Order: C-alpha cells, then sequence, then structure tokens
C-alpha cells in the first residue's frame, strides 16, 4: 500500500420507547463505500456492495461468529442501553440559559447550554404567542453535550410592549420566561 | 459500582 | 433513513494507511461517549462525571483496531479500488455563549467535510498560535463517511482581539483560516 485508504466499522444500536425497540446495525466500510453489513431486522450478514460478498458469506460461515453477532443486539446494545446509558446519557439535564438583546428592530433571544436536545422555544407579546416574525436557527450542536438555538423576533416596539421569551426544556420543572421592553 | 459498556466485535476477513 | 428515539454508536474504529492511525470511539446521540487512547491503553470520557458512573475496557478498542486493520489490509490487496478524493474541509467559527465583553467565553471552531480523518486545526489569537485553553474532539462520523471535528478556545471577549481558526488539510492547496470576532458587531 503505497496510497492513503480508510476503513471505518461501527455497531449501531436503534433505541425507540427505550429499549420497547431494538434495531442492530453492524456496517464495515471502505474508502467511503459500505461493503458489508449486518442489520439485526435481515437477521444475517449481507453484501451492501459487491465487494462483501466474499465476507457476507463468509462471517455467516461460522455459526458462533454469526450467532455472538446476532446476540450484540442484547450483549450490547439493550445492555448498554438499560444500565450505563440510564446512569449517564438518559439522565443528564442541562438547563438552558436564556437571555433575551436586541439586534423596526429585531429581538434575540439566546437559549444555549441545554441538554438534551429537545426543546421549544417561544416568543409572546403581550401573553399572546406570536408566531409571525419569528425564526429560529437550526438547533446548534455544541459538540461538547450541549446545544444552543437563537430565536429571533421582528417587530415594531409600542410602548407598552411587554416580549416574552418563552422556553420549555426537560430540565426544567417549570418553563422559563425572559421579557424585554422597550424601556429595558 | 461502575456499570460496564460492552462494544460490538468487528470480524476479520480472510487473507 | 432510520428513524428512533436515541442511537448508540457503541464502537466506531477507523483505521488508515500507511501510517498505523487508528481511532476508536462511542457515541451516543451525535455526541462522543469516549474515545480509548490507543497509545496510552486508556478510556477517555469526554465527560469526567460519565467516567465515574460506567466504565470501558480500552482492550475491546485494542481488538476492534486489530480487526480492522486486518481487514483493510485484506481490501487494499483484494481490490483495484481508487484512493478516494482529498475533500477540502470547511470551518464554522461561533461563540458557545452570548458573548460579553470580559466575561470568559469558548469559541468553538466545527470543521466539516473532513477526508481522510487527518487534519491540523488550531487556533491564533491576532495572528499567533494559541497553545493554552484548547480542546479538541474526536473525528465524529458523518452520514457520507467523511468525519467532522471540533475545536475549542477558552477565551476572553474583547474587540481589541481577532481570532483564527487554522485547518490544515490535504485537501486544501494552503492552511484556511477562518476568522472571528466580538468587533465584527
Ligand atoms: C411505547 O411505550 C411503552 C413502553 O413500555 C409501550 O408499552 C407502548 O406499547 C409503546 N407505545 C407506542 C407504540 O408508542
Ligand atoms: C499537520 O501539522 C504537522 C506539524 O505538526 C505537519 O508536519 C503536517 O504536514 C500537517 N498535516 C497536514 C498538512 O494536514
Amino acid at each position: 500500500s503505497e496510497r492513503h485508504f480508510v476503513y471505518q466499522f461501527m455497531g449501531e444500536c436503534y433505541f425507540t420507547n427505550g429499549t420497547q425497540r431494538i434495531r442492530y446495525v453492524t456496517r464495515y466500510i471502505y474508502n467511503r463505500e459500505e461493503y458489508v453489513r449486518y442489520d439485526s431486522d435481515v437477521g444475517e450478514h449481507r453484501a451492501v456492495t459487491e465487494l462483501g460478498r466474499p465476507d457476507a458469506e463468509y462471517w455467516n460461515s461460522q455459526p458462533e461468529i454469526l450467532e455472538r453477532t446476532r446476540a450484540e443486539l442484547d450483549t450490547v446494545c439493550r445492555h448498554n442501553y438499560e444500565g450505563p446509558e440510564t446512569h449517564t446519557s438518559l439522565r443528564r439535564l442541562e438547563q438552558p440559559n436564556v437571555v433575551i438583546s436586541l439586534s423596526h428592530n429585531t429581538l434575540v433571544c439566546s437559549v444555549t447550554d441545554f441538554y438534551p436536545a429537545k426543546i421549544k422555544v417561544r416568543w409572546f407579546r403581550n401573553g399572546q404567542e406570536e408566531t409571525v416574525g419569528v425564526s429560529s436557527t437550526q438547533l446548534i450542536r455544541n459538540g461538547d453535550w450541549t446545544f444552543q438555538v437563537l430565536v429571533m423576533l421582528e417587530m415594531t416596539p409600542r410602548r407598552g410592549e411587554v416580549y416574552t421569551c418563552h422556553v420549555e426544556h426537560p430540565s426544567l420543572k417549570s418553563p422559563i420566561t425572559v421579557e424585554w421592553s422597550s424601556a429595558e | 459500582p461502575v456499570s460496564k459498556m460492552r462494544m460490538a466485535t468487528p470480524l476479520l476477513m480472510q487473507a | 433513513d432510520i428513524e428512533a428515539d436515541h442511537v448508540g454508536t457503541y464502537g466506531i474504529s477507523v483505521y488508515q494507511s500507511p501510517g498505523d492511525i487508528g481511532q476508536y470511539t462511542f457515541e451516543f446521540d451525535g455526541d462522543e461517549l469516549f474515545y480509548v487512547d490507543l497509545d496510552k491503553k486508556e478510556t477517555v470520557w469526554m465527560l469526567p462525571e460519565f467516567g465515574q458512573l460506567a466504565s470501558f475496557d480500552p482492550q475491546g478498542g485494542l481488538q476492534n483496531i486489530a480487526v480492522v486493520k486486518h481487514n483493510l489490509g485484506v481490501l487494499t490487496k483484494r481490490s483495484n479500488s481508487t484512493p478516494a478524493t482529498n475533500e477540502a474541509p470547511q470551518a464554522t467559527v461561533f461563540p458557545k455563549s452570548p458573548v460579553l465583553l470580559g466575561q470568559p467565553n469558548t469559541l468553538i471552531c466545527f470543521v466539516d467535510n473532513i477526508f481522510p480523518p487527518v487534519i491540523n486545526i488550531t487556533w491564533l489569537r491576532n495572528s499567533k498560535s494559541v497553545a493554552d485553553g484548547v480542546y479538541e474532539t474526536s473525528f465524529f462520523v458523518n452520514r457520507d463517511y467523511s468525519f467532522h471535528k471540533l475545536s475549542y478556545l477558552t477565551f476572553i471577549p474583547s474587540d481589541d482581539d481577532i481570532y483564527d481558526c487554522k485547518v490544515e488539510h490535504w485537501g486544501l492547496e494552503e492552511p484556511v483560516l477562518k476568522h472571528w470576532s466580538s468587533a465584527d458587531l
């Protein structure tokens, strides 16, 4: 080999409704191409690409090797999820920090450092849920187990204007609210 | 104490 | 294409040759649980508190790289496949928190479309390499089998400063420098 090649393998565990449902895929990738793979739904190794045929049959031709793989759905997925994940991942709750700052002006509500990803931010003008003139960034992954999202409200500051950024997140027993007046 | 995490095991393709 | 409540990637083995460059990690919902330092043979948890509640035998990561290295050797010889193109990485710089002058914050350099996963991401404060208060993540996998990686620079926001995320990659015919400054505002 004088040329640079990238080989990649991974074991993906898809959970839905907790462990109630568990699909398990194993993927072998070469030079950016998936060639062989094991899907729990298919029950055995399949040649994703042609270069994979030799291997799909080859591994399916080794009873325990192929029977250890089918068991990884229980050995790895179910086991990792029901144990370690429940004490770490599944219980991490970081309370989003919420602040409003100015930008015919725009109000920007910064929702930051929260976890998990699930979140709903809403703007209110005089206790009324504003929906027009609102826009949000996509969910921003900080890569350190926290996310952030910026939500803007385009508006016309009418004296007696009460604008409220409303944030609902699982880490919050009670929705957060930050208010901003033309005064402030 | 600590709950161990298990990983998938990549299979060897014959040489 | 496959939907779910959660995705647990338990075992990601990346290997490159020539160079015997390997990387082993565990991901959950797109974040890094830990990576096994292949030289120190140690499981390094991204979140220290997670490491105190769960553990992982670095051996499993070592076994994984063993197999993956073998397989590659086989494929590199069993095929006449042409080496994939060096993609040009793309970087974006943004602050972890809303910038506030003189208040400690964190500049994040998000680098995507990295391929192959070999790169130098460095920080510059006023055109000068910053060595301290810098942290880097492992190579995260992408659906298209390229990778992304983030770098973090701890800093104190000030308009007198201009920062730069400097990316060096085989697919760039010159180091790319993404600029950022609170002064842009
Ligand atoms: C998911 O919720 C519970 C999990 O125990 C399960 O009993 C129920 O059948 C599921 N409901 C659906 C289909 O969403
Ligand atoms: C990365 O930086 C090193 C110096 O530490 C240099 O030798 C190498 O060529 C760089 N790799 C590239 C171009 O990605």
